DNA sequence: ATCAATATCCACCTGCAGATACTACCAAAAGTGTATTTGGAAACTGCTCCATCAATTTAAATGTTCAGCTGATTCAGCTGAACATTTAAATTGATGGAGCAGTTTCCAAATACACTTTTGGTAGTATCTGCAGGTGGATATTGAT
DNA sequence: ATCAATATCCACCTGCAGATACTACCAAAAGTGTATTTGGAAACTGCTCCATCAATTTAAATGTTCAGCTGAATCAGCTGAACATTTAAATTGATGGAGCAGTTTCCAAATACACTTTTGGTAGTATCTGCAGGTGGATATTGAT
């Protein structure tokens, strides 16, 4: 009865936009959401060091950025800062 | 009467299990000695399925790369055999000794 | 009426990332872009793994991604392998690796 | 025919995940130290997964009081929940 | 004039109790006070963990506990169990 | 006016250790016999340590403990050797240990 | 500063004998000749990885100055606790 | 003239240094070390001089424990001399490459 | 080299376990409007960290000699692989009931906020002491013969 | 078994770097005391999904036969240890200068909090369909001769 919250449904927008012919198990999404709440978790709690460290009492996105270069690989980092950058620009950039 | 030398089916069993993703032990032995070890934990217990199953595959995957590192082991004392000492070698490399 | 996904023009939920920020005790405030860069970040690792992924699926010529699939598009890739080095695919197996001291003598 | 329960792991099944692991031969001594490590490894995340259960007040293990064992002993799993 | 908080003064006290004769370097007693930062941050942090696992916004004694039980090794956890019940118990009757 | 300390009859600060969990972020609330119990663990490991310490020294005939006997006593002793497993103790240096194969004759 | 010196090769600064001592308390009786400059380039690796992780804190609290505690938090971070610097 | 033998003076640094707890590499060396491999990530730093030698202690400790798990891989293949393939052994086994 | 035993491959087929899709709530976003909270900016002056140089101390490098370790080589015995045949256990599919989880209740306990008191940190000199690092010299351990 | 060379142990002695000692101290907390808000324990319950048990398919154990791997043995070539002497670097303790953290005070911009509307997200339920596994036949690999 009780909802039971997942990452499926944005997993599966991913999916379509990526490989718009490409389905994907259950099992293998139950993988995919597991990937998603474990690379959350990382990097929320690296963040959550950062700010502590810093005697900061605010996560904002530096702390975010920080948290993933200190955590992704080389050019996973690179991209992914981009992408970060990114999708914060666009949003304040929005009337 | 033909006959396969010694190796070669050892090979095609690595191609084999290499290839697959299946679980290797039995799922009922498994659960008995997984039911045996909590019970000395806390008596009267139960186990949702998924439960036994988790436990499964990180035991599985845990053994395997185990035999992964024995291997070089013994590779690295130039022999092909996997013994006990290799074992305890990569465990205490690894830290779990 | 419009999400802050649509806004940063992701997939990936802002509102409920920033709620799970919240209430994850990780700082006593959480500032208007990180969950829009934390989204971010997640949708495009999850990019990353399902094109590869996917792409796995095709050469095994199958339409499906199942969890074999994920784990040879982690394990055949330096960096995924090593930011998922100590975590276990179920149902992923195994890459196929044979030591050449171990093959037959051609 | 009684026979411990650790013995039901076989020596096939042993062999198999060898197999899997790249093991090409195998000395007869290794299907009785397997068991033994094997034994350590289950008592350790067990024990782990019976201490959340305990505490939260449950008599049934879940597959999450696995999964967060698994992760606190530095194997995290994936495909079983959180 | 800048302050910063050790447990220096907590650590002596204790070391005075089962060493009456035995002093302790500078140096020994910085492992000391990294020794009990690093233990209260890793029982904090399964307290935390534990909480947030059981849908809890309170970590209480009961979940200090378990921490302990999950983070001690067999002999140490035991003892620490009833040093630990042993105070809570004493702090509720005492006053 | 009573130290709440006092009253569970810790030397360690229970005021602190309190305060450290607030500011921590590691639930929303903490209740009044968390810090007590912590205080208590905390101080009974330090005992634990210090004795096997203080012996370490006087084994050494000094009066004073250094890095080296902290490190003798943790790394003689099974559980906190576990306990520390992944943690360096600054001028700790080894302990005393040759490799069997490695001493000279048969 | 009239001028600034140059950093250049100060890995081979880690003489073999430093490197054989080193080896002595980790119990090592003998050594091969090609020790020395695997050993100097797994050190190299190793502080690659940790003055990374330190210099990211150090840029992230805007200084310029490397501080224990930037260190403390890197080894941290790696699973190398250390203990005896301010945590 | 006294000569001892081959593995006598080895044997008498191993209990001398196991005994000792002083970092064993110079000073000086090492702090141009982290200078130059910092520069190369960042320039214009300065480092608290706390901060080099925090980074010595982790990094001989580093080095004192890979030289035991390499000298249990060169034991293990029957030798009494570490070579570059028992270190990268041990770092293989240590999950380091 | 040939010859045959068996493993492996590809194409095709098909029903069903496990996908996707359609729907009807509604928990939780987004919107809207005060209500705090924060962490640069600018302006402090004040130490640490960096540089240099001279004198002194400690370590590294080199040259030379050869002990003994590594790695090659070879081989025989034993032990583990392969496989046929005999034996046992696991998997599968079918049904009460433990207990997880959902809901509603309320008081004990935790937060909040506002004076009141005290213990912890440091700063300034003050006093002192354990022991490092220098000396004995008596007691080992190693290696030549 | 004997001698002698060189290392090691341990002893006392004594300057001092570093540790213990106030004294002021002050102030930043920790405590005390009502006053407000609520988390979660409790008890009741309904219904998933867990354990037990009686159906077939799947694997394990066992015996036998021998290929080929491991361990023992032997040895030469040469690497790496020992050590005297020479050569080079580091250490130590000066001093000074600038460059950067670090303590402090302002409010403008930011995020919390609260409450009101308006979904996207979920569970349920209702279709669709990749592909597992089966069969057939062609050809590859392995191994005997
Ligand atoms: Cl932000
Ligand atoms: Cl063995
Ligand atoms: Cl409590
Ligand atoms: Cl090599
Ligand atoms: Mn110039
Ligand atoms: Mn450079
Ligand atoms: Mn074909
Ligand atoms: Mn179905
Ligand atoms: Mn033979
Ligand atoms: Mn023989
Ligand atoms: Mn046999
Ligand atoms: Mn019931
Ligand atoms: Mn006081
Ligand atoms: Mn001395
Ligand atoms: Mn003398
Ligand atoms: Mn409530
Ligand atoms: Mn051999
Ligand atoms: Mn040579
Ligand atoms: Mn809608
Ligand atoms: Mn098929
Ligand atoms: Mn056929």
């Amino acid at each position: 009865k009780t909802r039971k919250e997942s990452y499926a449904i944005y997993v599966y927008k991913v999916l379509k936009q990526v490989h718009p012919d490409t389905g994907i198990s259950s099992k293998a999404m139950s993988i995919m959401n597991s990937f998603v709440n474990d690379v959350f978790e990382r990097i929320a709690g690296e963040a959550s060091r950062l700010a502590h460290y810093n005697k900061r009492s605010t996560i904002t996105s530096r702390e975010i950025q920080t948290a993933v270069r200190l955590l992704l690989p080389g050019e996973l980092a690179k991209h992914a800062v981009s992408e970060g950058t990114k999708a914060v620009t666009k949003y304040t950039s929005a009337k | 009467p033909h006959r396969y030398r010694p190796g070669t089916v050892a090979l095609r069993e690595i191609r084999r299990y290499q290839k697959s993703t299946e679980l290797l032990i039995r799922k009922l032995p498994f659960q008995r000695l997984v039911r045996e070890i909590a019970q000395d934990f806390k008596t009267d217990l139960r186990f949702q399925s998924s439960a036994v199953m988790a436990l499964q595959e990180a035991s599985e995957a845990y053994l395997v790369a185990l035999f992964e590192d024995t291997n070089l082991c013994a590779i690295h004392a130039k022999r092909v055999t996997i013994m006990p000492k290799d074992i305890q070698l990569a465990r205490r490399i690894r830290g779990e000794r | 009426a419009k999400t802050r996904s649509s806004r940063a023009g992701l997939q990936f939920p802002v509102g409920r990332v920033h709620r799970l920020l919240r209430k994850g005790n990780y700082a006593e405030r959480v500032g208007a872009g990180a969950p829009v860069y934390l989204a971010a970040v997640l949708e495009y690792l999850t990019a990353e793994i399902l094109e590869l992924a996917g792409n796995a699926a095709r050469d095994n010529k199958k339409t499906r991604i199942i969890p074999r699939h994920l784990q040879l598009a982690v394990r055949n890739d330096e960096e995924l392998n090593k930011l998922l080095g100590r975590v276990t695919i179920a149902q992923g197996g195994v890459l196929p690796n044979i030591q050449s001291v171990l093959l037959p003598k051609k | 025919v009684l026979r411990d329960n650790i013995q039901g792991i076989t020596k096939p099944a042993i062999r198999r995940l060898a197999r899997r692991g790249g093991v090409k031969r195998i000395s007869g001594l290794i299907y009785e130290e397997t068991r033994g490590v094997l034994k350590v490894f289950l008592e350790n995340v067990i024990r782990d997964a019976v201490t959340y259960t305990e505490h939260a007040k449950r008599k049934t293990v879940t597959a999450m009081d696995v999964v967060y064992a698994l992760k606190r002993q530095g194997r995290t799993l994936y495909g079983f929940g959180g």
